[PDB]
């Protein structure tokens, strides 16, 4: 539900940033704002019933310090009027996903049973380039819970060769 | 300030937005600047918004129109000058015989007499 | 870890845990500062669960820490619960001390599989004329007493206990679900005045308690009965178990009260969309399996004297013998107020009760039906427009209606006349004669509040 | 850098008036009024079904304790 309501704001923000050539600044600002609104004390001080939307926008300007502009101020003002300030993190996530998609860069996560060295990581990176992307951002994660094998997670696509073989064989046994 | 503006019209139900300090009481009567039309407050929706019922036809009213408040319920003329006259809900002569000659007004929303 | 409360809307708390340690669907949670116990119902995601409260929710803040038990509600079972009064959570409320057992069983359990379904037909004579003649019981089958408000469900149930449980050699369980506390006290002191208190186990979540208590109360009552059923003593057989529930309708009513708070769209009238399923899950555990037999008696309320209401109309399919009480008959002075045309049973067929009994029952029902059809003509027109056969049928039907009345052993407080216990043979013999016309010379006032057919003749002679 | 970013936010916005001195847990502010039912904001220690006293001497009964607002 929250992700659904964040489609138009994220798409508009990304379109404006791409057309103005300032995607990095918007990415930094959006991450900062998401972190700020995630905070408990700041959110409590933000949802005070006496504050007009202009007050909330000014508070965001103060906490953001630099990296602010008329674009970000207008975006926050538009969000505040419709009371959609609470869903900033989803907007940030959508914006990051759109920026990664436009750059032909996809994120992957490689989970193994042992820590990996450089050559295996480079080999897997080269192999995943056959998905025909710009680059893969491999974030390796060790799991002693597994026994052996590596599971790679790219979006909703997963490739498994680990102990899940045991469960797959168990189901066929029974 | 007491003045506010209309932000929504749906048939006979008109919303008005005041600044958050000056939201008027329930059952207060509002006068639309520039026209003759009295709105009665029904409920307070928060954030300075007030939902009202219009006493009369609403055609020709547009959003962003300034509205002033009276800080009191609907007041009607009372006394011996009201004998023999015809009046609408707001206490105005509709018998075409001139203005009501009295000066005493009362709010139409008041508490019922107590037990004592 | 532990969570904290973030909403309190009536009886439906909801707690926020860490993303890793969310509890299961029916786990049990304990508020730190108080004795309130929560049962999870839904799992809203993002480390939030939505529970209901097993106690009063007055004076609960937001932010009180809550710890989990990682296990459903567990009640004690065994022989140590015999002769004890217990609440929803299986804590003794008769102030006789803690229960001397260690056994535990969760109150949420799957029904017995279709493979282990033993169904028997061994007749059970209750000594009530209309029950025996029209809707016979079967040892091991489920019975229901449908009726409005105040037509005598509870009195009939306490009569059936008197005629069976006292002579019964076997355990029992009484589970009151949303009823008068006075009735519970009266039943406890009646059992304790007699010496049969050592054969019953009582569970009382009554009508003065929050909906959480009235909801998960029958489950404990039959959790004890399931253990009593599925038990074997060495060099001994299974024990026959009785089970009496009072107003099982309150079980669904207490689910309706917390329906909208759980975030569901209302069903046809006001009921929750899961009425049929949440009634079936409970009703399927009461059957009797290959080991042990559970005889069940259930009073079922009928809202606004409407047998079409979704809950009574849903309950019909789960019972073997359905006894329907009527307000008109009770207002006519006839007790018990059992309606002879709505009472049915799977045990009324020639291959079980015999040819003669079946024929007598069908003839009685036919006579009553024809009288019910004639009742409209004799109102507009007179009684004298009918033929002679129809007048004879009207007289016989009034006599039959009177003859179903009977003084119970437990109703002598209200009236004063001592109770009667009529064997089946006397009922069959009396009704055969009454249908044959042998008693056409007896005034109809002699068939009222009497036992066998001999009392009718004696009362006629006294007049 | 996410937690350091949070610390940077805590530095840029100094203390925020101590959140108006914790906003005085036993305090509130009427938000909505309709047909004898009101919604209050910020009664953190409002216990279910207690008496809430307004500014004129009246009294109320808390009915709903929602995540961010308290019905009455
Ligand atoms: N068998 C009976 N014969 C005569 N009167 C009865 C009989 N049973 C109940 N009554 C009366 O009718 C009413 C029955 O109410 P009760 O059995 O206590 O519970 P319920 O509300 O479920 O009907 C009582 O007032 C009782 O005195
Ligand atoms: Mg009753």
């Amino acid at each position: 539900e929250l992700l659904t309501l964040a489609r138009p704001y994220a798409k508009a923000a990304f379109a404006y940033a791409s057309e103005q050539g300032a995607t990095d600044n918007w990415s930094n600002a959006l991450q900062v704002l998401s972190a700020a609104v995630q905070d408990e004390a700041f959110s409590a001080y933000l949802n005070r019933p006496e504050l007009t939307p202009a007050e909330q926008v000014k508070l965001f300007a103060k906490v953001l310090g630099e990296d602010q502009s008329q674009a970000v101020s207008n975006f926050l003002t538009l969000l505040a009027d419709n009371d959609r300030l609470v869903l900033l993190p989803e907007i940030a996530a959508e914006y990051e996903q759109l920026k990664s998609q436009n750059n032909n860069n996809v994120d992957v996560v490689i989970e193994s049973a042992f820590p990996l060295t450089a050559e295996q990581e480079q080999l897997l990176k080269s192999a995943l380039e056959k998905r025909f992307n710009s680059t893969v951002t491999v974030s390796v994660e060790v799991k002693p819970e597994l026994i052996a094998g590596v599971v790679i997670r790219a979006g909703d696509q997963v490739i498994d060769d680990s102990a899940l073989n045991k469960l797959e064989k168990m189901r066929t046994r029974l | 300030m007491s003045s506010g503006r209309i932000i929504q019209i749906i048939g006979a139900v008109i919303d008005v937005e005041f600044e958050r300090t000056s939201v008027p009481k329930i059952y207060d009567a509002l006068q639309v600047d520039g026209t003759e039309t009295t709105l009665e407050v029904q409920q307070q929706l928060g954030d300075g918004v007030v939902r009202t019922i219009a006493m009369g036809s609403t055609e020709g009213l547009k959003r962003g129109l300034t509205v002033t408040s009276t800080n009191a319920p609907i007041s009607v003329p009372v006394g011996t000058a009201t004998l023999g006259r015809i009046m609408d809900v707001l206490g105005r002569p509709i018998d075409e015989a001139g203005p009501v000659a009295t000066e005493e007004r009362l709010p139409i929303h008041r508490q019922a007499p107590s037990y004592a | 870890s532990s969570g904290r409360i973030i909403q309190i809307i009536g009886a439906v708390i909801d707690v926020e845990f860490e993303r890793t340690s969310v509890p299961k669907i029916y786990d049990a949670l304990q508020v730190d500062g108080t004795e309130t116990t929560l049962e999870v119902q839904q799992q809203l995601g993002d480390g939030v669960v939505r529970t209901i409260a097993m106690g009063s929710t007055e004076g609960l803040k937001r932010g009180l820490t809550v710890t989990s038990t990682n296990a459903p509600i567990s009640v004690p079972v065994g022989t140590a619960t015999l002769g004890r009064i217990m609440d929803v959570l299986g804590r003794p409320i008769d102030e006789a001390g803690p229960v001397a057992t260690e056994e535990r069983l969760p109150i949420h359990r799957q029904a017995p599989s279709y493979a282990e379904q033993a169904a028997s037909t061994d007749l059970l004579e209750t000594g009530i004329k209309v029950i025996d003649l029209l809707c016979p019981f079967a040892k091991g089958g489920k019975v229901g007493l449908f009726g409005g408000a105040g037509v005598g469900k509870t009195v009939n149930m306490m009569e059936l206990i008197n005629n069976i449980a006292k002579a019964h050699s076997g355990l029992s369980v009484f589970a009151g679900v949303g009823e008068r506390t006075r009735e519970g006290n009266d039943f406890y002191h009646e059992m304790k005045d007699s010496n049969v208190l050592d054969k019953v186990a009582m569970v009382y979540g009554q009508m003065n308690e929050p909906p959480g208590n009235r909801l998960r109360v029958a489950l404990t009552g039959l959790t004890m009965a399931e253990y009593f059923r599925d038990e074997k003593d060495e060099n001994g057989k299974g024990r026959d178990v009785l089970l009496f529930v009072d107003n099982i309708y309150r079980y669904t009513l207490a689910g309706t009260e917390v329906s909208a708070l759980l975030g569901r769209m209302p069903s046809a009238v006001g009921y929750q969309p899961t009425l049929a399923e949440e009634m079936g899950v409970l009703q399927e555990r009461i059957t009797s399996t290959k080991s042990g037999s559970i005889t069940s008696i259930q009073a079922v309320y009928v809202p606004a004297d409407d047998l079409t209401d979704p809950s009574p109309a849903t309950t019909f399919a789960h019972l073997d013998a359905t006894v329907v009480l009527s307000r008109d008959i009770a207002s006519s002075g006839i007790y018990p107020a059992i309606d002879p045309l709505d009472s049915t049973s799977r045990q009324l067929d020639p291959l079980v009760v015999g040819q003669e009994h079946y024929e007598i029952a069908r003839a009685v029902q036919n006579v009553l039906q024809r009288y019910k059809e004639l009742k409209d003509i004799i109102a507009i027109l007179g009684m004298d427009e009918l033929a002679e056969e129809d007048k004879l049928v009207v007289y016989r039907a009034r006599k039959i209606q009177r003859f179903f009345s009977q003084p119970f052993h437990v109703a002598e407080v209200f009236t004063g006349a001592p109770g009667k216990l009529v064997p089946l043979k006397e009922t069959i013999r009396g009704f055969k004669g009454l249908l044959a016309g042998e008693y056409d010379h007896i005034p109809e006032q002699a068939f009222y509040m009497v036992g066998g057919i001999d009392e009718v003749i004696a009362k006629a002679e006294k007049l | 850098q996410l937690n350091p970013s949070e610390i940077s936010a805590l530095i840029k916005q100094r203390i925020g008036d101590l959140d108006t001195s914790a906003t005085a847990k036993n305090e509130g502010t009427i938000v909505m009024v309709s047909d004898g039912i009101v919604r209050i904001h910020g009664l953190a220690d409002a216990m279910y079904g207690e008496m809430i006293e307004f500014d004129g001497g009246l009294f109320g009964m808390a009915l709903n304790l929602e995540q961010d607002s308290v019905g009455a």
